[PDB]
């Protein structure tokens, strides 16, 4: 039973803060 | 008794923009900003770094300090009101150039990098994000008023003016309208830069206040007034 | 007399003579919950899971004539008031059946409350435009007067089972189908005259 | 027979409708033999297949279903089969908040005295239900009792009176899931599970304090767990950590008949 | 120091200083 | 009280070919997000799946989605047409040399 | 052996001693399995001493000890798979106790504790506990697990389940507790039990193999003392304390009504009433989340702005192109 | 009157700028900086992330320029990450530009004091507690701690006492720098706050609480 619905559910499934500096480059 | 919102996850409040005029917001105009570029490489003209060149330009170096402008936006941008998205920032350069500062921006803290940003904004007219999704800083068309909200109160910072409690001033004021504060980033000068647009001028403290200090005091005043926290 | 069907995210209008779809309304984004026409039939209103209620010109899919966000919760029932055109009633999972107006799209004319469970049934009594009948999954059918301040039922009728649809058969008789039986109620007596329970599953519509 | 009835028996019969009276009697079996108390659990699966295939009905289905939920359910080896059917039944779109609320509160009550394997099953099972029916956030939290710093002193006084006068209205003995008043209660039981001894289980319980970003969770990733799988899983841990010690020293591990590790236990 | 290390391990500091939440990735998935 | 729809509930999100496709968007333009799948290729796949294009990506039933997977993974089997599926630096140096010679003229 | 093979004496002594650390643990567990009722004192003077030596060995040979400890846990589980309670022995109880001595019990995750705890929770549940020997085995198990959480104070559902069946087992049903699943109805205590004599609550390990009423009572008394201790420490802290203790309260009420002289349930019941009175049973609120800020995005800029190679070729062409006409003209 | 460490009776706002990244490096001694000195700090082995004396610079500007300082009710102390305690005289006026600001501290750290012809900046002996007033309340800024109203906090608090706020000027780090001296940590806003913003947030509340205006 689960092997059947295991197939089915597979389709079903799928910020700077405070003093943080901008990314240096 | 009421049913709850379907999704309780905290969602960022909308980023305020000049196009929207209805929403209540705190505007601040950093007037008389000294942001100037000149080829040596174009460098944001500084009061101390470039004294001879500004002498050659004939402009007094005393009013050539973009650091005051930088400090104001730092405390202004990092204020809770900005992070809460009820504050948008306007800058009027002394030459006559009006700049939009998107509330989303995060400027560099170091002044040297900040000068790097300012020279570019003057040349490209705009600044784009690292991820290329929104234009953070944009120069725009004068006068300010068309960008200002349709219903709005205007005030300037005058030391000579009577001292008023900002919390009281905002509390006594209406809700549909909006508040503009005109802060003079200039080190020294007569407080008539925004006399033509303002309707009344107010003071905050008996003692002299810096531009960076004064705006920080006000944003607190709205935040306590507005229950921003 | 073309009939409208609410299915999936679309509403389809079928020609009576041709017995085939003539208008397909696919602008609705989430599940659609209603296709009721006004008395004239020139308008039709519909509900969506997002809670937004949209009003379209019948046989003109394209134009959104009036778009109202009743609530964040789903709006399952949207019915034009039979006697009065301008007022449109909306019921939502918020358990408040707001009565909206075409002119006033920003605030309901009235917001009927008092339901402790989902309200999925809304009926207007003929000859009594002021009277509004609401049936919730509480098993209670609530009667309201719009002439009064409203927001509180005139009185509640107990069905004892979740109410799936309430229909006003005649000006004094209202038939409520809920659970496995349907019962006819007379407002003058405020009691059920008759009840038939031949059905085995729960009566729905 | 009942275990294989739904799959290896019904599809091969010519007129499977004949089995219902056997199944309904099975689903309605009540006996003094405890080992026969699991019969409705097994009979439920076959009954649902017949109802689905020919549009057949069982009276007061949910009220009977509310009765079957009991602590014994959490310990039977057939728990996983039952919940799978529960997902289908409680996915119905004509379920009232109160009806769902009762299944919620009773299950949370049962999780207090449940194996972690059952608890691992319930915690995602409940998140699906609460997500499906948004009105039931009251039971996780009611905004009326939250305290705001800005609230005036009178509001503080009023809030204090509200806290004093609260009483849990949920009844455990009512067999009608619509009348238990669960919706007015709260799920204190799930909060206790946050302090579950097993770390991974506690993290699952911690999800309720977190924003409900996720749409749903796969039940079949959660249903068939046994302790032995927990034993096999911990040994087959992706991450290996250094063992640690106890600086505290005990002179004697067991109590006699200086420092005793196990007072109340002696050789 | 043992006590401040101790309270961290009470709170999820696991010494390979990761966290228990790291251990909880893919545990149920397989 | 017990209603179960055979087709299934609306899906806000789906996973197809190791890619999260928003069930909200229409099928063609939800699948165009798939790498290597364009608008027209997605239209071709949808039509071969006998899947109505007006449908949203959320509603899809299991069998048709599996069919779509089979179509994408096995195009030739279902008769998808085949057609649907330093020197510059040297020239720069030469231009510079010509420029230098040109300066030499003057 | 340790002195003869210290690490400094020769190369490779560390592995020998580390292997010896695993060997010593099995011997400590092995001796407990052997009968020792004859010379309990001599066993006590060997048993604790060997544990002390392991404590020294563990301090330096942890990885060797931890590996062996995990192996015994797997072996214990395998034996439980086929023999069930018959696999369980005195040394098994001892083994869990030693882990507590040598390893940090109150951790969210540990290599040996986390397996060890869940093994005992297993023994707390599927074991039918239909014999006084088995009930006593669980009573020891309850004490071990309760102490592993002496600092964490985490919640073990099995302890709740274990108490209810054992508590009800000794009153057998009263017809008011159908929610608790009993595995024996013949262990109900007689009414004639005095419940005022000072009966020793300590459960000796060796008595377990030998294993009437006083033994039933002695086993029963220890269980409540574990129950009473857990209420004060763990369950009191839990938000669902009232729901946890209600079934226990009903069972404790049965003792007082049946055995008025029996004081332990009344003391627990009086205490339980005190805890419920003070605890303010208010609806929890956990979805109150801090507001989230507006997005913040860094600016993109060149550090030194300027007012691919094929493109430059085109511009230099234009400049070179442009000059040519002027000469030609 | 200019408040001083010697005077303890008077009620005042103390602000402790903890974890200050102030260091002088000679290749001549100059203040170390994140951008100006990257390779040199790498040779020293110290991560460049916590090498911002400008964050300390901005905090002094808002603190010193605050009206409360103009009211003579505020004194500032700086705890350098190296372990150096600096007393900031309320009368001082530090330069606004960061370059000149860096030029002062190399003199201070080497000369151990700055003199005008009282010590405007002076290096003082640790612990910081002795300099603090005899009756004084201590708090740190903690994002994790509950959010409070600074105004209400000062209002509910006694008058003869004084309040200390330990502000961590360091960009990113655990808020345990002042755990030893402080008796509780308080949240100021639900949202992040920069050190300059936070101490600016505190001073206004003191201004509103005592009506400094």
């Amino acid at each position: 039973d689960k092997k059947a619905r295991r197939r089915t559910l597979r389709f079903y499934t799928s910020r700077f803060k405070g003093d943080d500096d901008i990314p240096y480059k | 008794q009421k049913a709850l919102p379907a999704s309780l996850v905290p969602q960022a409040p909308p980023v305020l923009t000049s196009k929207d005029k209805i929403t209540k917001r705190m505007i601040v105009v950093l007037a008389m900003a000294s942001l100037e570029t000149h080829k040596i490489k174009y460098v944001l003209l500084n009061c101390d770094d470039h004294q001879g060149l500004l002498k050659k330009m004939g402009r007094d170096i005393s009013e050539a300090r973009p650091d005051i402008t930088h400090q104001c936006l730092l405390t202004l941008l990092d204020s809770p009101i900005n992070k809460a998205g009820k504050l948008q920032v306007y800058i009027q350069t002394s030459r006559g150039i009006l700049i939009e500062v998107n509330p989303t921006v995060r400027i560099p803290r170091t002044f040297k990098r900040f000068s790097g940003l300012m020279v570019q904004l003057l040349h490209k007219l705009s600044i784009r994000s690292v991820n290329s999704e929104e234009k953070l800083l944009k120069v725009i068309k004068n006068p300010i008023t068309d960008h200002l909200p349709t219903k709005c109160r205007k005030v300037t910072l005058s030391f000579d003016a009577p001292v008023i409690r900002v919390q009281d001033y905002i509390e006594k004021l209406d809700d549909d309208e909006s508040i503009c504060v005109f802060v003079g980033a200039m080190a020294r000068g007569k407080d008539n830069f925004a006399d033509e647009y303002v309707d009344e001028k107010v003071g905050l403290s008996n003692y002299p206040l810096s531009a960076s200090v004064a705006c920080s005091k006000f944003c607190h005043g709205a935040e306590d007034a507005w229950n921003i926290l | 007399h073309d009939f409208a069907v609410t299915s999936s995210t679309r509403v389809q209008i079928f020609s009576s003579r041709t017995r085939q779809v003539i208008k397909t309304f696919s602008r609705f984004k989430d599940v659609v919950y209603s296709a009721s026409f006004r008395s004239d039939g020139k308008l039709l209103c519909a509900g969506d899971a997002t809670g937004l209620v949209s009003v379209y010109d019948s046989y003109n899919p394209r134009t959104i004539l009036l778009s109202i966000n009743a609530s964040t919760h789903p709006t399952h029932v949207t019915k034009f008031h039979t006697q009065d055109n301008k007022i449109l009633a909306t019921a939502s999972d918020d358990r408040v059946t707001r009565l909206w107006d075409i002119s006033n799209a920003y605030e309901p004319q009235l917001e009927l409350t008092g339901a402790t469970d989902y309200v999925r049934t809304l009926s207007f009594i003929p000859a009594a435009p002021h009277l509004v009948a609401t049936g919730s999954y509480d098993g209670l059918i609530r009667l309201y007067d719009t002439r009064s301040s409203g927001s509180t039922p005139i009185y509640s009728l107990n069905h004892d089972q979740p109410v799936e649809n309430v229909i006003a058969v005649s000006p004094t008789q209202i038939v409520s189908c809920g659970g496995n039986n349907f019962k006819v109620w007379d407002l003058t007596s405020n009691k059920k005259l008759y009840e038939r329970g031949n059905f085995n599953k729960a009566v729905t519509c | 027979i009942l275990l294989i009835l739904h799959k290896r028996i019904i599809p091969h019969f010519h007129t499977p409708t004949k089995l219902m009276d056997f199944l309904t009697d099975s689903y309605n079996l009540q006996s003094s033999n405890k080992n026969a108390g699991v019969v409705p659990i097994l009979a439920l699966n076959g009954l649902f297949e017949l109802m689905k295939r020919f549009n057949l009905e069982y009276p007061n289905f949910y009220m009977k279903l509310y009765q079957i939920i009991n602590p014994d359910l959490m310990h039977v080896k057939y728990r996983a089969r039952f919940f799978r059917l529960m997902d289908v039944f409680l996915s119905s779109t004509h379920l009232s908040a109160h009806l769902v609320a009762s299944f919620i509160k009773k299950l949370a009550r049962l999780t207090l005295e449940s194996p972690p394997s059952a608890i691992v099953t319930v915690i995602p099972f409940i998140y699906n239900l609460i997500r499906k029916h948004p009105n039931c956030m009251i039971m996780l939290h009611n905004p009326a009792f939250i305290s705001n710093p800005f609230q005036t002193p009178d509001q503080v006084a009023n809030l204090k009176t509200l806290k004093e006068n609260y009483v849990d209205p949920f009844d455990v003995h009512e067999s009608d899931p619509e009348l238990t008043h669960a919706l007015d209660s709260s799920l204190w039981e799930l909060a206790s599970l946050m302090e579950h001894y097993h770390p991974n289980v506690a993290t699952l319980a911690k999800i309720f304090a977190q924003p409900f970003k996720k749409l749903s969770y796969n039940m079949e990733d959660f249903l068939d767990w046994n302790y032995d799988s927990l034993l096999n899983a911990e040994s087959s841990r992706k991450l290996k950590t250094l063992p640690t010690l106890e600086f505290e020293a005990f002179t004697n591990v067991f109590d006699n008949e200086g420092n005793v590790y196990l007072p109340g236990v002696a050789w | 120091e043992l006590e401040q290390q101790r309270l961290d391990r009470m709170n999820g500091m696991i010494e390979l200083e990761r966290g228990v939440e790291d251990l909880d990735d893919g545990f149920w998935e397989n | 009280s017990l209603v179960v729809q055979e087709q299934g509930s609306f899906q806000h999100i789906l996973r197809l070919l190791n890619t999260n496709v928003d069930g909200n968007i229409k099928i063609v333009y939800a699948l165009t997000t798939i790498k290597g799948v364009g608008r027209r290729y997605s239209n071709l796949v949808c039509k071969k799946a006998d899947v109505d294009l007006h449908k949203r990506a959320g509603e899809l039933t299991q069998e048709e989605l599996e069919r779509i997977v089979q179509i994408m993974q096995n195009p030739t089997h279902y008769k998808i047409p085949a057609w649907f599926l330093t020197l510059a630096n040297n020239v720069e140096s030469k231009l510079r040399d010509d420029l230098e010679r040109l300066k030499k003229i003057r | 052996i340790i002195k003869a093979y210290q690490p400094k004496l020769a190369e490779g002594n560390k592995e020998k001693l580390g292997k010896f650390t695993a060997v010593l643990l099995r011997h400590i567990i092995f001796l407990s399995n052997q009968n020792y009722l004859k010379n309990v004192q001599s066993f006590k003077r060997t048993q604790n001493a060997l544990i002390s030596i392991l404590k020294s060995l563990s301090e330096k040979y942890n990885r060797e000890l931890s590996e062996e400890c995990r192996d015994y846990i797997n072996e214990m589980q395998a034996r439980y798979k086929k023999n069930h309670f018959d696999a369980l022995s005195n040394g098994d109880l001892v083994f869990f106790s030693i882990i507590g001595i040598l390893f940090s019990t109150s951790d969210q995750y540990h290599l040996v504790i986390t397996p060890a705890l869940i093994l005992m929770s297993q023994f707390l549940e599927q074991i039918k506990f239909n014999s006084l020997k088995r009930i006593a085995f669980g009573a020891v198990l309850v004490r071990i697990v309760s102490q592993y959480q002496r600092i964490s104070k985490r919640y073990i559902p099995e302890v709740v389940y274990f108490f209810q069946k054992i508590l009800l087992t000794f009153i057998v049903k009263p017809l008011d507790f159908e929610n608790i699943r009993l595995d024996s109805y013949e262990l109900g205590l007689p009414l004639d039990v005095d419940f005022t004599k000072k009966r020793s609550t300590i459960i000796p390990l060796h008595t377990l193999s030998t294993m009437p009423v006083d033994q039933c009572v002695s086993v029963l008394l220890n269980v409540m003392e574990s129950l009473d201790a857990t209420i004060s420490t763990v369950w009191k802290s839990l938000p669902a304390f009232n729901e946890i203790i209600l079934p226990i309260q009903q069972l404790l009420s049965a003792y007082t009504s049946k055995y008025s002289d029996f004081e332990k349930p009344r003391n627990i019941l009086n205490k339980v009433e005190k805890l419920t009175k003070f605890t303010e049973h208010i609806p929890l609120a956990l979805q109150n989340h801090k507001p989230v800020s507006i997005p913040t995005h860094a600016p993109k800029y060149e550090e030194n702005f300027n007012p691919k190679m094929k493109a430059q070729l085109k511009k230099e062409r234009k400049f070179t192109m442009k000059e040519i006409r002027k000469d030609a003209k």
